[PDB]
RNA sequence: UGUAACGGGGCUAAACCAUGCACCGAAGCUGCGGCAGCGACGCUUAUGCGUUGUUGGGUAGGGGAGCGUUCUGUAAGCCUGCGAAGGUGUGCUGUGAGGCAUGCUGGAGGUAUCAGAAGUGCGAAUGCUGACAUAAGUAACGAUAAAGCGGGUGAAAAGCCC
RNA sequence: CCCGGCGAGGGGAGUGAAAAAGAACCUGAAACCGUGUACGUACAAGCAGUGGGAGCACGCUUAGGCGUGUGACUGCGUACC
């Protein structure tokens, strides 16, 4: 259950080496408006692939 | 007369933590581990002044043996022939000559072989 | 003054080819390890690899005196349940001839990264031919 | 000018904030802004407010030039921690730390 | 043109014009010492080694410096026996400037 | 030290060190192991040791030219300016005036002067004889310190 | 548990017996340099200087000699806003505890020398008090009665209001 | 005045000898946590040092090399109480 002695700050950083959050590669541009959005998502202004979907 | 021991203790700890500079982890940061580290470093430095004097002699002896075996003779017969030829050249100088100027070493092996054989 | 030390960039290494036919195992292996470490050169340095490259041809024809051809057992352990494998000198010579020479030399070398590098200097073949003709291997007889 | 902007006593631990601060170091500031926009963290909205405050200070206090800005030095320091008491089982008490942080962004044309 | 000679209990190899740090001599700082016990003189390939201190050749050197070495910190420690000991050392030397190797 | 003599926890059963009271000098706010009392620092001097010390100080004082002997030393009014000008004319900076009899007049005119002190012959102490740079004394004070000591 | 009863490689000598000559080999001994103790032998005994000899592993313990901290006198002196204490570096220096100098910070104190007095020196006591780590962004988020959608509010709504 | 939620927090301006004196306020140490720069490190086993020591990087220079930092490889070395 408990440790026999405490780990180092080195073994702590090596453990946290795999915790880096991936960035989004690039946001895509809509054809009509030009606003950035995620792929396969609608924009904030409700456009998807050049079509006004939500009011 | 109440004596407060902050300044003297901080100086005595900074003295030790200056000597543990370059050690891994808490040995260069934490006072207790740095004190044990500095004390064992002093013990090792004493022991290794002695072992330095040993290790350089065995290095010179290996080089003299190699450069003598390139001249036919072993180390043992070379040192025996140089003792019977009455020279005072020690092993530091013989090793330096054996690497740097091989002509003098051939002359020395010639003298030692003339005395030995 | 300070004593001379070798430097790993300026050390100039030679190539040798040794025909191991009809020779004793451990005598040849001792000469090989001595040449591999570099103890025959005057500019010997205990932490710098000073030795030379050796191509040992004909590891099939190595000899062992006494009844060691049938009774020198090589033990190695696979790191498992209880499997201790063993092979005598005959089936080791037949199955994998170069392993005899490499085991005999690797037992005689220092252990550590420098010893592994000076073992990488050694190149053992079982045939009479080698593909190292572009480095001019001189005959080192022993 | 290097044009710092801070948020002192940010209500999140410095490890979680440092996660998204790793993402926007050295980037051009528009890439930094939309990467911070499309990340699913609350440390993202914290350092996004600090980054836009830095761009606004660079606009208003000194010369010009929105588009040349690069997020040179972003770092998260650990702020004070507030001590609370968590009641555990069988009468023994605990102590939880509400961690804070100082977020600092330094954005410049160089 | 190099000579081998014994100065302060130990040997030294020496060229003309190099500065050499040896043991402390009782010689002032603006004078010259002449080591007459020269073990080996080698110029070109004509190496003259001797049944000891060969003949004739004298090594004249002019003293330049009288410093002390780096402070060595000697530490004695016996673990769990309540004993440690601290000592310092600096070793005197003498720097000589070689100005000639005779025949 | 204020506090109760109750054990803060048990003797056995906890992970804590054994403790008996909050008033022990290991603990904070509860204290001193060997606490001081008001103590008398007066040490006994022999009478003959004191007299020999005063004779040694007077002998070295007359040996070292720091001892002036004056026929009669008189100041009329209790003004300190008068004694300041008097010691100015006698080229005196740091004075111990041992007059033969402490008149209230000359004593009142030296109370504000810093490096000047006026004593009687009975008020001679060792440390003031060593302290002031020039002891000056009237001749009757010389007679009184001679007959008192020797 | 894995060869596993030369430390190993390996050895038919690299084994054993005898004889010998070399050499390696310790902090032993010698060489060189330095420091200290004890005892003799002189110079005129600043109780030193020198010459000689010898000693110098150390626990419990005994003996001797010191460093440093706070306060008192010297000291209404001396240093100090052209910068004190404290902090933080660097360089010198001493056998050691230490000391001196100086860069940056700091912004008002410090203290020679020789004496004196100790709340005088900490790494340990499952020491005490505060701060901060580790486990670790891990377990958990407190009844398995259950939520879903629309509208509003708002900088923002799974949880608020309808 | 500006960003921000007619926020918190910050950046200027201003006061002041000083705002790294801004009320979480003289000084501001250590543990602890970070950012940058130099060197090392992804075939190498263990009190993490010490003796030897290449290479690299900054400084210089009497132009030979020294100093500072790091330190591959290598001998020895199983903390303290």
């Amino acid at each position: 259950a408990v440790q026999q002695n405490k780990p180092t700050r080195s073994k702590r950083g090596m453990r946290r080496s795999h915790d880096a959050l991936t960035a989004v590669t690039s946001l895509s541009v809509d054809k009509t408006s030009g606003e950035k959005h995620l792929r396969h998502h609608i924009t904030a202004d409700g456009y998807y692939r050049g079509r006004k979907v939500i009011a | 007369a109440r004596v407060k021991r902050g300044v003297i203790a901080r100086a005595r700890h900074k003295k030790i933590l200056k000597q543990a500079k370059g050690y891994y982890g808490a040995r260069s940061r934490v006072y207790r581990v740095a004190f044990q580290a500095v004390i064992k470093a002093g013990q090792y430095a004493y022991r290794d002044r002695r072992q330095r004097k040993r290790q350089f002699r065995q290095l010179w002896i290996a080089r003299i043996n190699a450069a003598a075996r390139q001249n036919g003779i072993s180390y043992s017969k070379f040192i025996n022939g140089l003792k019977k030829a009455s020279v005072e050249i020690d092993r530091k100088i013989l090793a330096d000559i054996a690497v740097f100027d091989k002509v003098a070493f051939t002359a020395l092996v010639e003298k030692a072989k003339a005395a030995l054989a | 003054m300070k004593t001379f030390t070798a430097k790993p960039e300026t050390v100039k290494r030679d190539w040798y080819v040794v025909d191991a036919t009809g020779k004793t195992l451990g005598r040849l292996a001792t000469e090989l390890a001595r040449r591999l470490r570099g103890k025959h050169k005057a500019e010997y340095t205990p932490h710098v690899d000073t030795g030379d490259y050796i191509i040992v041809l004909n590891a099939d024809k190595v000899a062992v005196t006494g009844n060691k051809r049938t009774d020198k057992v090589y033990y190695h352990h696979t790191g498992h349940i209880g499997g201790i494998k063993q092979a005598t000198f005959e089936e080791m010579i037949a199955r994998r001839p170069e392993r005899v020479i490499e085991i005999a030399v690797k037992g005689m070398l220092p252990k550590g990264p420098l010893g592994r590098a000076m073992f990488r200097k050694l190149k053992v073949y079982a045939g009479n031919e080698h593909n190292h003709a572009a480095q001019q291997p001189q005959v080192l007889d022993i | 000018m290097e044009t710092i902007a801070k948020h002192r006593h940010a209500r999140s631990s410095a490890q979680k904030v440092r996660l998204v601060a790793d993402l926007i170091r050295g980037k051009k500031v528009s890439q930094a802004l939309d990467i911070l926009t499309y990340t699913n963290k609350k440390a993202a909205v914290l350092v996004k407010k600090v980054l836009e405050s830095a761009i606004a200070n660079a606009e208003h206090n000194d010369g010009a030039d929105i588009d040349d800005l690069k997020v040179t030095k972003i770092f998260v320091d650990e702020g004070p921690s507030m001590k609370r008491i968590m009641p555990r089982a069988k009468g023994r008490a605990d102590r939880i730390l509400k961690r804070t942080s100082h977020i600092t962004v330094v954005v410049s044309d160089r | 043109m190099y000579a081998v000679f014994q100065s302060g209990g130990k040997q030294h190899r020496v060229s003309e014009g190099q500065t050499v740090r040896l043991e402390k001599l009782d010689i002032a700082t603006g004078e010259t010492v002449e080591f007459a016990e020269v073990l080996m003189i080698a110029n070109g390939e004509e190496v003259k080694i001797g049944v000891p201190f060969v003949d004739g050749g004298v090594i004249k050197a002019e003293v330049v410096a009288h410093g002390r070495g780096e402070k060595v910190k000697i530490v004695k420690f016996r673990r769990r026996k309540h004993y440690r000991k601290q000592q310092g050392h600096r070793q005197w030397f003498t720097d000589v400037k070689i100005t000639g190797i005779s025949a | 030290v204020t506090g109760s003599g109750k054990k803060p926890w048990r003797q056995k059963g906890t992970g804590r060190a054994r403790s008996g009271s909050i008033k022990s000098p290991i603990w904070r706010s509860g204290g001193v192991t060997f606490a001081a009392r008001p103590q008398d620092h007066s040490q006994k001097v022999n009478k003959k040791m004191y007299r020999g010390a005063l004779k040694s100080i007077l002998s070295e004082l007359v040996r070292q030219d720091r001892l002036i002997v004056v026929e009669k030393f008189s100041v009329e009014a209790p003004k300190t300016k008068l004694l300041a000008q008097k010691l100015k004319d006698m080229a005196l900076e740091d004075v111990l005036i041992i007059t033969g009899e402490l008149d209230e007049n000359l004593f009142l005119a030296a109370r504000n002067l810093h490096k000047v002190d006026v004593r009687d012959a009975t008020g001679i102490d060792p440390v003031s004889l060593i302290a002031f740079d020039k002891v000056v004394m009237t001749a009757d004070a010389v007679k009184q310190v001679e007959e008192m000591l020797a």
